[PDB]
């Protein structure tokens, strides 16, 4: 009869809870070109929780952070999915 | 029935909300390179068929009357609603130019209550913001 | 690299 109001809301944060995230002032933040590129490659084949957990995996391993201050040099970045969907989401058909 | 439906005429709006410079009041810096962010955003999401609208560089009372706007706007033949948004951060607040807004704020000109036409429809929001001051030293494999 |  009624669904909830905060019902079928995704946030896709770029970073965890707490965190600072990463940008990089060439090739865009971490998380818009990992979360880019895996549109581009798997809108038309996986869901969208899929496609985002691919974005995860790749900001993950491939991007580590390089800077000439020590606090802030090798660090990591991981994105953060919060999901109050109700149903699958796929971008075709 | 395990999908939401996306056969409406239309995918639905992409809002993109692009803050790159901000009033040097706030004291905060300009982040370069989020134009490459955006441009990628507006590619992405045009390939997948959504309305996009770019915004670059809005004030705190902007960003607000964007997103009542477009959650008042007939989102009855469209499928979904996605807005992005690109600025300083930190835990559930995004920076205009010239001060922060809560992101409940934003997200609540479109809770099933707010806006009618959106009830059932998946509304996307994906945040390029800090949370917070913490840094994650990782681990070796 | 810079935190944002
Ligand atoms: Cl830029």
């Amino acid at each position: 009869h009624k669904i909830p109001v905060e019902a079928d809301f995704l946030y896709a944060y770029s970073t965890a809870p707490g965190y600072y995230s990463w940008r990089n002032s060439k090739d865009g933040s971490w998380f818009i070109q990992s979360l880019c590129a895996m549109l581009k490659q798997y809108a038309d084949k996986l869901e969208f929780m899929h496609i985002l957990t691919r974005v995860n995996r790749k900001v993950a391993t491939e991007f580590e952070s390089f800077s000439f201050d020590a606090t802030f040099h090798a660090k990591k970045q991981i994105p953060c999915i919060v999901s109050m969907l109700t149903k699958e989401l796929y971008f075709y058909h | 029935d395990n999908s939401y439906k996306m056969d409406y005429p239309e995918m639905g709006l992409c809002i993109i909300i692009n803050n790159k410079n901000f009033h040097k009041s706030t004291g905060m810096t300009s982040r370069s390179g989020t134009d490459v962010d955006a441009a990628n955003l507006r590619e992405t999401f045009r390939n997948l068929k959504y309305e996009v609208r770019n915004k670059n560089d809005l004030t705190r009372e902007e960003i607000v009357e964007l997103m009542r706007d477009v959650s008042k706007e007939d989102h009855s033949k469209r499928s979904s609603f996605v807005c992005v948004l690109l600025s300083h951060g930190e835990e559930g607040i995004i920076f205009g130019t010239n001060g922060p807004v809560d992101l409940k704020k934003i997200t609540n000109f479109f809770r099933g209550d707010r806006c009618r036409a959106l009830t059932g429809k998946p509304k996307l929001f994906i945040i390029q913001a800090c949370r917070g001051t913490e840094l994650d030293c990782g681990i070796e494999t | 690299d810079e935190v944002d």
